[PDB]
């Protein structure tokens, strides 16, 4: 897995950093929340449990349970919203950690300077993800 | 028994003292802003819901639109000295929004103008130091509940409010929901 996975996270990992700052700097929450759940799965899923050591291929199995998981929805409320609006949701320009996992949001959004494409990758990167491995 | 914080409504945790009797931010921008004004009539609703003379109030904010952002908050401004709020309220949406005629200082102007609103006694009550005023106001109280996005409600400056932990299929209800929620608030 290790290097399909980070040849091809690093080339989507960079074409949105690679970019996101040649792209001037558009505004943007769910990305964040969307770049968690790639860099927060793919950077935990490398070093999830194909590991250093290949023999425990289940906690990544647990680790690409809560990924694009949320990946999915995440992009996929993002685009339904665009066309398709709601009372009860909201749109802003922030940060946020229930819990104190702060300089998460003071980096990888600090540190900064087509959905089209997220919205199916994302599942896309999921059942060929779910198949060959449960 | 059955009224939770973190379900119907999140309790502020930093809470400021010196709040309307509930506050209601929101921009000409965010559909769901228009969404939550113009498609349901919620205000008018929660409203009817409060009990004798509890201020509803309302605000404007600046983040989307920047430039234009802030001229709609003084635009605003005014239309809370003046009178006016309840006039302008739908155009300026539906200019901004929906019928993507307005751009400039000058489209907002006019649009004043046409709801009865007289050229000079816009423009001054505009720079008036009870309209510089009003601006910041806005800006301080929302600085000061932490406000990351919008729409969004807040009573007594102690308990925001959360639509999450309500239904979210059914208008007619999420509705009635939404106003109790507000008047249980109220007196806490
Ligand atoms: C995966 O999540 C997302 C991105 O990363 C690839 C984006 O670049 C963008 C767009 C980039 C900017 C700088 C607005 C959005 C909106 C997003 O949701």
């Amino acid at each position: 897995a290790w290097l399909l996975m980070a040849f091809t996270a690093l080339a989507l990992e960079l074409t949105a950093l690679w970019f996101q700052h040649v792209m001037l700097l558009k505004p943007c929450v769910l990305c964040i929340y969307e770049r968690v759940a790639l860099f927060g799965v793919l950077g935990a899923a490398l070093i999830g449990a194909i590991a250093p050591k290949t023999p425990l291929r289940y906690v990544a199995m647990v680790i690409w349970l809560y990924s694009a998981f949320r990946g999915v929805q995440l992009t996929y409320e993002h685009t339904m919203l665009q066309l398709y609006p709601s009372p009860f949701a909201t749109c802003d320009f922030m940060v946020r950690f229930p819990e104190w996992l702060p300089l998460d949001k003071w980096v990888p959004q600090v540190f900064v300077a087509m959905p089209q494409w997220l919205l199916g990758i994302f599942i896309a990167y999921l059942i060929v993800a779910v198949l060959v491995v449960i | 028994a059955q009224y939770e914080d973190g379900k119907q409504y999140t309790t502020l945790e930093k809470p400021v003292a010196g709040a309307p009797q509930v506050l209601e931010f929101f921009s000409f921008f965010c559909p769901h802003a228009y969404q939550f004004e113009e498609v349901l009539h919620i205000s008018d609703n929660v409203k009817k819901k409060l009990p004798e003379g509890v201020k509803m109030t309302k605000y404007h904010v600046n983040f989307m639109g920047g430039d234009l952002g802030k001229d709609l908050t003084q635009a605003w401004a005014v239309a809370m000295a003046l009178g006016v709020e309840d006039k302008v309220t739908v155009p300026l949406f539906e200019g901004v929004q929906k019928t993507q005629t307005i751009r400039s200082a000058s489209d907002i102007r006019d649009v004043f103008i046409n709801a009865g609103i007289k050229g000079e006694e816009y423009d001054a009550a505009w720079n008036s130091f009870v309209v510089k005023s009003l601006v910041a106001q806005q800006e301080k109280a929302a600085a000061d509940v932490q406000l990351r996005g919008v729409p969004a409600m807040f009573v007594n400056g102690k308990y925001q409010l959360n639509p999450q932990g309500m239904d979210t299929s059914n208008m007619d209800v999420f509705v009635q929901q939404y106003a109790d929620t507000v008047k249980y608030l109220s007196e806490k």
